């Protein structure tokens, strides 16, 4: 059966650029190629068919080109509309459908920075036997961010977890949400809950605490 | 089931035997004539008088026999 | 064929992309339903008073975009190639249809019904260039006097002048153009419009002719509506 | 007011349904060769054989056997074997417009 | 748009089935594909207009494709599932009218199918109280923590659905215990931290659990 | 344009190169079924009582049908 | 035989030994109402009158 193949695993490219993403083919599928939209946790958009068509209704900025094995989608003024992942598709017969692996695309953009935010664990649980203590980065660019806690002004390692949103769809910003997991002894044992972030837009560290038994 | 199929691999070659024939030697003719049912024009006026329907309907008709009576010579 | 009744444009696209065939067999029907129609067959099934049921039959192709070709001859003194119709490539073989009503053709692209024809080696095609290609047996039409004819191609003609016959090739603007001594000459559609073997005239090219006109006025619909004068009569 | 109110809107209504239908008739009547034509091609799918009395009148065919570049003895033959001549002829659809 | 996914054990049953409203599904090919996690799209199975089906390699034999013109309606019966069947299933077809086959321009919601043996677990929802502070950004920040649940999705929303700006809900994180957990907050005006109304509504439906808890500046 | 001639006078023919095509390998059938939109009589007097259009248009076609119906075998 | 094979390709051609069987399609047509109106005269109240 046929495979197709994009490049390059990622694009990166700022707003009102021309972003060309290639899809090659294993045998000659003549004109039958299709570019798909999928905003992340959404359903696949439908841009183009049969390798030039340009479905009716979608904005006119995205193009495709070519025929046979080598096959080009092109966009003319990039949006904030379109920060998404892209798929193309051949159906050169009914038996055998196969998708391409996808190219995920991010932004550049002008740098902002993120607020921090630190939460302390809420009387609910602490009555479980483990708590959990959130640091929040909320709307920042860009993608990457370093956090660090400090419990009494030591450094944790091991016993967090990150996770980061996909890029916004309008302004453009990444968020960070970062959760400390101790367990009941541990968490009254200390008085110090802090964590530091440093950023590409922060003129230095910045670092939000809260104290234990206080607030 | 009448009709079967042998194949002979001696000429790469296959019959389907099993038909009942009836082979033309000759024509039957018949001469079939039919009848127009003519319509006499019914003379009095209808709703438009510029609309004549059984005339028109008679020079559609005798037209195209007409046009017929020009293909036999 | 399956008339347009039998079959509408939307259903037969219907009953396309249905067809266990590929997506270039599928988008080769749908450009010449013409052709698929005047292939295509209606045959009437259960007919009842309320309902009637017909079984329409669709014509399914093996194989697509072989490259094919067609062989007019004419004769040479004297030789007469009768191999002549359509070839076209099968999978490694050569599909051979010389019957010139089984073969339909439409722009650039042929379709052909398969049921009766013949299965050459590509070499056959090495008999248009010498009569005793040792790698085939080229079926031949010999006699032993002079003959002298035309026949018409897709794109031209062959003029046969052979013996004391007089042949040439008229242009509807210039008129006689060229004279044709005793041997196989090749005529193309573009210069000759009309080629002159002997008594019999041979026409290259349609003839276009007059045109007609049928003209047809709009029919004006009148009625009259029947009005009363209430309001003198409401006050009397 | 019965007349006026009640049967003369019946009336008229009458001479109304009377136009439409005297008008559907005569819409098949005055196009009767062309609705033939239209006919025929869809049932031999836009070119028929062979060219029927519909397609060509025999008024028609004698305007152009008159300009046919050919000598005075076939355009006779032709004329007296037009039987021939339209089973050998076809009609093709070129242009069809609304 | 999909119902019928979510968890089964390996070698158990699963049965989606596709809700379709605008047209009949007795005129147009229907069509199946999944998504693995952070893979990319793969056909599955597909139903013609005239009833031929086809189904990839990796599935042929173990699932089964149909239609039913009554409820307009067409399933996937997927039996026998092992480890690596466990992806996103999306159903789709052709809406607008041509004659090639394959592109695809109405697909549905998308419908998770986890196998797995572990059990379900329904989550612990705990409320971010915003710090004692008014500044970092002009406003504050509160949030809920969405912790120790099995399997995936949970959906996260705030006000139901009425509070939409500046809310982020971060995708889970699978914890060394086994269990999922994720975070949502949202950036709201440190002038309305105990004026404005403020529920995170944690919705799981894999273990029938709905937990609202609302978030409030900490006593202190 | 793709198509073309050849022309060879070792043999007096002429080739036309430059042709794709289609073979016809099989059938594809389609049963097409269709309904009457049947009319019912319509029962009072018309101007003129000797004539019933709604009935011999019924036997008009009922009788089509029944020619057609003795076709099949 | 075309009981066991319905298929038989050949290189890059495909023949079909056995007929493929197709979509059904239906035409549905709903009967005609023929409608009129009867115009009946108050007669007996204006005999009376």
């Amino acid at each position: 059966d046929i495979q197709m193949t994009q490049s390059p695993s990622t694009l990166s490219a700022s707003v009102g650029d021309r972003v060309t993403i290639t899809c090659r083919a294993s045998q000659s599928i003549s004109s039958w190629l299709a570019w798909y939209q999928q905003k992340p946790g959404k359903a696949p958009k439908l841009l183009i068919y049969d390798a030039s068509s340009l479905e009716s209704g979608v904005p006119s900025r995205f193009s495709g080109s070519g025929s046979g094995t080598e096959f080009t989608l092109t966009i003319s003024s990039l949006q904030p509309d379109d920060f998404a992942t892209y798929y193309c598709q051949q159906y050169n017969t009914y038996s055998w459908w196969t998708f391409g692996q996808g190219t995920k695309v991010d932004i550049k953009r002008t740098v902002a920075a993120p607020s921090v935010f630190i939460f302390p664990p809420s009387d609910e649980q602490l009555k479980s036997g483990t708590a959990s203590v959130v640091c929040l980065l909320n709307n920042f660019y860009p993608r990457e961010a370093k956090v660090q806690w400090k419990v009494d002004n030591a450094l944790q390692s091991g016993n967090s977890q990150e996770s980061v949103t996909e890029q916004d769809s309008k302004d453009s910003t990444y968020s960070l949400s970062s959760t400390l997991t101790l367990s009941k002894a541990d968490y009254e044992k200390h008085k110090v809950y802090a964590c530091e972030v440093t950023h590409q837009g922060l003129s230095s560290p910045v670092t939000k605490s809260f104290n234990r038994g206080e607030c | 089931q009448n009709i079967t199929e042998e194949f002979y691999q001696s000429t790469c070659s296959a019959v389907s035997k099993g038909y009942l024939s009836a082979l033309r030697t000759g024509w039957y003719t018949s001469v079939i004539t039919i009848e127009l049912s003519n319509i006499k024009e019914n003379k009095c006026n209808g709703t438009d008088a510029k609309v004549k329907l059984i005339k028109q309907e008679l020079d559609k008709y005798k037209n195209a026999v007409t046009e017929l009576q020009l293909l036999m010579q | 064929p399956v008339s347009t009744y039998m079959l509408t444009n939307s259903e037969l696209l219907s009953l396309i992309n249905d067809m266990p065939i590929t997506n270039d067999q599928k988008k080769l029907m749908s450009n010449n339903v013409q052709i698929v129609r005047q292939q295509s067959y209606s045959i009437m099934s259960i007919i009842k008073e309320e309902v009637l049921a017909y079984v329409v039959q669709l014509p399914l192709y093996g194989v697509i975009d072989t490259p094919c070709w067609k062989l007019h001859t004419s004769p040479l003194c004297c030789l007469t190639r009768t191999d002549r119709g359509w070839y076209c490539d099968n999978a490694g073989s050569v599909s051979f249809f010389p019957q010139a009503e089984t073969c339909k053709v439409q722009s650039n692209r042929v379709f052909c019904d398969t049921m009766n024809s013949l299965t050459l080696p590509s070499e056959v095609n090495l008999c248009n260039v010498d009569i005793f290609n040792p790698k085939y047996d080229c079926k031949i039409m010999t006699s032993k006097t002079d003959v002298s004819s035309s026949v018409i191609t897709s794109l031209g003609a062959i003029v046969s002048c052979y013996g004391k016959t007089k042949c040439t090739a008229s242009n509807k603007n210039r008129g006689i153009i060229k004279t044709f001594s005793n041997g196989c000459d090749y005529v193309s559609n573009k210069g000759v419009d009309t080629v002159s073997v002997g008594n019999t005239l041979y026409y290259v090219n349609k003839q276009e002719g007059k045109s007609l006109y049928v003209k047809g006025e709009p029919i004006i619909n009148f009625y009259d509506p029947l009005v009363f004068p209430s309001d003198e009569f409401d006050a009397s | 007011n019965y007349i006026d109110k009640q049967l003369l809107p019946i009336v008229n209504k009458q001479s109304c349904s009377i136009s439409n239908i005297e008008t559907v008739i005569e819409f098949q009547q005055k196009n009767n060769r062309l609705l033939e034509i239209t006919r025929e091609f869809s049932v031999n799918a836009g070119v028929t054989t062979p060219v029927s009395t519909y397609m060509l009148t025999n008024s028609e065919l004698l305007s152009l056997i008159n300009d046919m570049p050919i000598t005075n003895d076939q355009k006779k033959l032709m004329s007296n074997n037009v039987q021939i001549v339209r089973q050998q002829s076809y009609s093709i659809m070129s242009i069809i417009k609304e | 748009v999909e119902s019928g996914g979510g968890l089964i054990q390996p070698g158990g049953s699963l049965r989606l089935s596709c809700a379709v409203s605008g047209f009949t599904v007795s005129s147009k090919y229907m069509t199946w594909v999944r998504q693995a996690p952070g893979k990319g799209l793969e056909w599955v199975s597909v139903i013609y207009g005239g009833g031929s089906t086809y189904y990839a390699d990796s599935v042929v034999g173990r699932f089964t494709i149909s239609r039913d013109n009554s409820k307009n309606t067409l399933y996937l019966q997927m039996n026998s599932l092992r480890a690596e069947d466990t992806a996103v299933y999306y159903c789709a077809s052709r809406l607008g009218v041509r004659a090639t086959t394959g592109d695809l321009d109405y697909w549905g919601q998308g419908t998770l199918v986890t196998v797995s043996s572990a059990s379900t677990k329904g989550p612990s929802v705990f409320p971010l109280a915003p710090s004692s502070k008014s500044t970092s950004g002009g406003t504050a920040a509160l949030g809920c923590l969405v912790k120790d649940y099995f399997p995936e999705p949970v959906t996260v929303s705030w006000n139901s659905g009425a509070l939409t700006s500046g809310v982020h809900t971060f995708p889970a994180v699978l914890q060394s215990s086994g269990l999922y957990s994720l975070s949502s907050v949202v950036t709201v005006p440190s002038s309305s931290l105990g004026t404005q109304t403020y529920i995170c509504n944690v919705n799981h439906k894999p273990s029938n659990t709905k937990v609202d808890k609302r978030v409030e500046p900490k006593s202190c």
